[PDB]
RNA sequence: GUCUACGGCCAUACCACCCUGAACGCGCCCGAUCUCGUCUGAUCUCGGAAGCUAAGCAGGGUCGGGCCUGGUUAGUACUUGGAUGGGAGACCGCCUGGGAAUACCGGGUGCUGUAGGCU
RNA sequence: GAGGGGCACCACCGGCCCGUCUCGCCCGCCGCGCCGGGGAGGUGGAGCACGAGCGCACGUGUUAGGACCCGAAAGAUGGU
RNA sequence: GACCUGGGUAUAGGGGCGAAAGACUAAUCGAACCAUCUAGUAGCUGGUUCCCUCCGAAGUUUCCCUCAGGAUAGCUGGCG
RNA sequence: UUUAAAUGGGUAAGAAGCCCGGCUCGCUGGCGUGGAGCCGGGGUGGAAUGCGAGUGCCUAGUGGGCCACUUUUGGUAAGCAGAACUGGCGCUGCGGGAUGAACCGAACGCCGGGUUAAGGCGCCCGAUGCCGACGCUCAUCAGACCCCAGAAAAGGUGUU
RNA sequence: UUGACUGGGGCGGUACACCUGUCAAACGGUAACGCAGGUGUCCUAAGGCGAGCUCAGGGAGGACAGAAACCUCCCGUGGAGCAGAAGGGCAAAAGCUCGCUUGAUCUUGAUUUUCAGUACGAAUACAGACCGUGAAAGCGGGGCCUCACGAUCCUUCUGACCUUUUGGGUUUUAAGCAGGAGGUGUCAGAAAAGUUACCACAGGGAUAACUGGCUUGUGGCGGCCAAGCGUUCAUAGCGACGUCGCUUUUUGAUCCUUCGAUGUCGGCUCUUCCUAUCAUUGUGAAGCAGAAUUCGCCAAGCGUUGGAUUGUUCACCCACU
């Protein structure tokens, strides 16, 4: 015998996508030669990234992209996203940038290429920057789900701000004791 | 069962020790508590109001409100498998300034005007400390005398 | 009974629900048996127009 | 347990303090068609017999006795709620004591 | 060389007794008309300057008592960790590290801050 | 070496909406009032702060149903 | 002899009948028998069906008419 | 209880730090005071050893335990009742203690060579079949290896 | 319907909600029907603030006057008092006396204690008001600190010139919002008398009554010491005050095995075993003249009966030996 270790010693990291989409397995098979005979960072992030859940891989919304695209510096680069980019009703105009993503939807790559933009693949995004060279990779708000809010303590626990599990918000489902002062207590 | 009292197995430490009884001095309450100080906690037996528990007599811990007669000292308590950062706010007659720091605010200052007064003068003064080496290849004199025997004494009752 | 977070439901079935059960199986074959009906309807008022 | 006649506190009407008249709270005529009066008489009615607990099992022996403290100034007239610890024996007028007394059992 | 007013540490500063105390001061001291307070100008409050180092107060003394500090007690008593050590047990010795307390004996006995005065 | 722009997320500060509380002054008129609107501070909320949901399938968990299987002493209804 | 006995006839289930033993009422009686409600309920006993690989417990906290049971925190595994 | 251990408990051993200059404030206030916040700037080698860490969701089983040193309560005592610390058993085979839940060694994929641990080596039974060393001991009830499975006070001109 | 805990259950008690000292092994935590006690109140002052004062006890004096009356002087580090249980704390005081008062009032959050780090209760540090007291600094939102208490639903009272009362108005009522009270002591909170030998079911060796086991207080049977008793004479025979043991034929104590069952007293019948020997064999010692007894040794070979009363084990009596 040798130690007294409680044997985490597994990585419970994801090693191929559980996903049987056979486009999705090339993007696999060209970015797993990539990572590892490039030398280089971005196609290890992107790699991880094409295996990651589709809870993992949250959508993007066109408008935070302009966001996020205009900062200085960020002129003539292209937008990277492991995942969809919808469009925001909210924004009036787009800019002429060009993008790159797994799946654009179709409102939205109706707006980007009016506006002079262009929408790319991850193989012809390879074919271009092969290094990810000139790329600004992006994310969508993967805390943005409905699910993370009824995370967190527990909605009896002093200062939580937890949202509980009702079937129905109103008055009479869950307000009366634990919830103020008068009947019973506050938390 | 076992009286989940407060004050009870403080028959002894929240007692003034022997014979320093009766008012308390007055440099006590002249001490000037910042906050991010770093205050231990004793409480005494005299002064009835600020007493903060017999959880944290003998911790240490750091200031973050200062009030007119008290400051907010947030110290690690240990509850069953984790530890809790506690804020108890005390009276200022149970706490003082604790010195466990105090060795290390002299050895940044005793080493930083050291650093420079060698980056003038070029040298390698590796001021970074050493625990206790082991002792020097040194040389003893027995000059003139002799080791003196000695033996083992009998037994008596 | 109960365990960690999650709904407080009210399930309605206290009552003996399994004698009173509507299975659509027939939901086919009413869907062409009542347009048969409307067929065999439209021909017999021939000139006049259907949904009356 | 003694308290005094009037009493010079707090009334939320003004925001000062200016003397009560402070009397004994007494419960009230358990009025008829309120709406747990009401439930229960429509409840109660019928077959079943009694149809919800009554408390047999009493323990203590005082009540936490409340004062009404009465705004004496007037055209305010504002009425309020206080509350003392319980107490068995409840004087409200009498017998200031004093301490050079004779007193002898 | 000391003091007065206010202090910090609160006996090396206290306690009992005995000597000494220039000059400023501190004080005892002499009075109740006012201010005020008493059974009582004793205290407390108020007017002073006729006397006094007698006391307090300050220095010093005592093979002083305590107090402070150190040896001795003692590597003793306990104790961490260890042994297919001993012993019928109670308890014990050793290994590996830490290590007291009383009697007994020795030495000390106020130190200082701010502001003002004497010499 | 250094510098720059910083995704997501985490911590903190600031703001915003709804309820209440203290403090205060100003503004508007389908008509001048036991009217309407605004402010500044502190607080209560499952909130906002450039959206992530829906439908479908599967797996796990829990619940209601005979409910993993078998087991009472009983109670009731109508009869012989 | 308050005798023994046949066939006829009457009384039926919380009812009957009993010189009283809770006796007897079709081998069933301190509440019959048949069918249904019904697969009633059980924190209680018993059982719970193929292989290999990897990780691996707890018998403790707090509340409960709680003490052969639960809920809760700890311990675990799985997913990231 | 004046004194007062050993063992133990907290904290500190840096850039989230050190320093300089400036601006805000309705708090504080003799004071351009005090303190908070904010912006800009200056220089990283700051105990030993070891280690890759951080965080979220879902979650079964369990909720009768028992044992041994050490420290302890009740008890005459108990393979008794109740606690503290650590290990183990339960969940765990293997070598040894003849026997065995927990002792002592050591934890385990399937095998070959080597070497040991605890324990042993007359014969069961592997290995003293050594020309082993020094002493003690005679029992008509000898003795014989942790836990551990049998003894005391008292006594002997028995022998050392 | 007929509580729970429980060295089986019952009776008893309350370890069922709570506080103090100890156990507790020098932070904290820590169990038992462990030990020593306490609580369900009391208080318009025993709350608040300021002033002046010093306590328990002792010594020495003073008409009656003495151990204890009141008066005075001196000593007096808490030996007093602080409402009550303890522990802590406190002297121009937190104690005594006096003068004023009501902060024991209004309001929002945070923190602590138990703790799951939920609630109640208790508490701490603030803040915004309105006040008290003091010359002022200040202190004060109950009691010097550690305990003194209580959800949902229902009810009652108070609060705003509030909100809703269902087509629109007015009014009464009712419902709301905000916080006090009327309780759950099984104290995180049900609404509750028995009996069963006529009894039934699901279980439980988690749990008694029997043996067996650990233990030996107790019962028994032994030693060691020797103040004595024995005319004298400690030890022929005994032996106090002690003190060390054994045994498991007494009774307990415990709860390991057994609750899908180990047939539970006594006698009768019958076999074997033990020795701590009553008798029989061989012996040693007497306070052994003989006879008879008594005390030890090797020794369990061989015997240890007939009856009356009693279900008896045990007892007790008659008779034989
Ligand atoms: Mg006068
Ligand atoms: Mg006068
Ligand atoms: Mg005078
Ligand atoms: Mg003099
Ligand atoms: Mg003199
Ligand atoms: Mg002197
Ligand atoms: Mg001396
Ligand atoms: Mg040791
Ligand atoms: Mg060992
Ligand atoms: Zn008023």
């Amino acid at each position: 015998g040798v130690d007294i270790r409680h044997n985490k010693d597994r990585k419970v990291r994801r090693k191929e996508p559980k996903s049987q989409d056979i486009y999705l397995r090339l993007l696999v098979k060209l970015y797993r030669f990539l990572a590892r005979r490039t030398n280089s960072t971005f196609n290890q992030v992107v790699l991880k990234r094409l295996f990651m859940s589709r809870t993992n891989r949250p959508p993007l919304s066109l408008s935070r992209m302009i966001r996020k695209m205009k900062l200085p510096g960020r002129e003539n680069k292209t937008a990277v996203v492991v995942g969809t980019i919808t469009d925001d009703v909210r924004v009036q105009e787009v800019p002429k940038l060009k993008v790159c993503a797994l799946r654009v939807t179709s409102r939205a790559r109706s707006r980007i290429l009016r506006a002079g933009g262009k929408i790319l693949t991850f193989d012809q995004l390879a074919l271009d920057s092969p290094k990810g060279c000139g790329t600004v990779l992006l994310s969508g708000p993967r805390k943005g789900r409905e699910v993370y809010r009824h995370f967190g303590k527990a909605p009896g626990t002093p200062h939580s701000h937890t949202k509980p599990y009702v079937r129905s918000k109103g008055r009479k489902f869950e307000r009366a004791r634990g919830r103020r002062a008068s009947r019973g207590y506050k938390n | 069962t076992n009286t989940k009292g407060k004050r009870r197995g403080t028959r002894y430490m929240f007692s003034r020790p022997f014979r320093k009884h009766g008012v308390v001095p007055l440099a006590t309450y002249m001490r000037i508590y910042k906050k991010g100080d770093i205050v231990d906690i004793k409480g005494m037996g005299t002064v009835q109001k600020g007493m903060p528990h017999k959880c944290y007599h003998g911790k240490t811990g750091r200031v973050y409100n200062v009030t007119q007669h008290a400051v907010g000292i947030v110290v690690n308590k240990q509850v069953k498998g984790k530890i809790l950062a506690k804020r108890i706010n005390v009276r200022i007659e149970h706490i003082k300034h604790s010195k466990s720091r105090d060795s290390f605010l002299k050895r940044v200052k005793e080493n930083d005007q050291k650093k420079k007064e060698a980056k003038e003068k070029g040298t390698w003064v590796q001021l970074k400390r050493q625990p206790a080496p082991p002792r020097e290849a040194h040389f003893v004199r027995t000059n003139g005398k002799e080791p003196e025997l000695l033996e083992p004494i009998p037994y008596e009752f | 009974a109960p365990s960690r977070n999650g709904m407080v439901l009210k399930p309605h079935f206290h009552k003996d629900w399994q004698r009173r059960v509507a299975t659509w199986f027939n939901q086919p074959a009413r869907k062409i048996r009542r347009r048969k009906a409307r067929q065999a309807k439209a021909r017999r008022i021939a000139p006049r127009p259907a949904s009356g | 347990v003694n308290v005094p006649k009037t009493r010079r506190t707090f009334c939320k009407k003004c925001g000062k303090h200016q003397p009560h008249k402070v009397t004994q709270y007494k419960k009230g005529k358990d009025s008829l068609y309120a709406q747990g009066k009401r439930r229960y008489d429509r409840k109660q009615s019928g077959y079943g017999g009694q149809t919800k607990p009554i408390f047999r099992k009493k323990a203590k022996t005082t009540k936490k006795i409340v004062l009404r403290l009465e705004c004496v100034e007037p055209n305010c007239r504002s009425k309020r709620m206080l509350a003392i610890k319980r107490c068995k024996h409840f004087e409200l007028g009498g017998d200031k004591k004093r301490k050079g007394q004779v007193i002898q059992f």
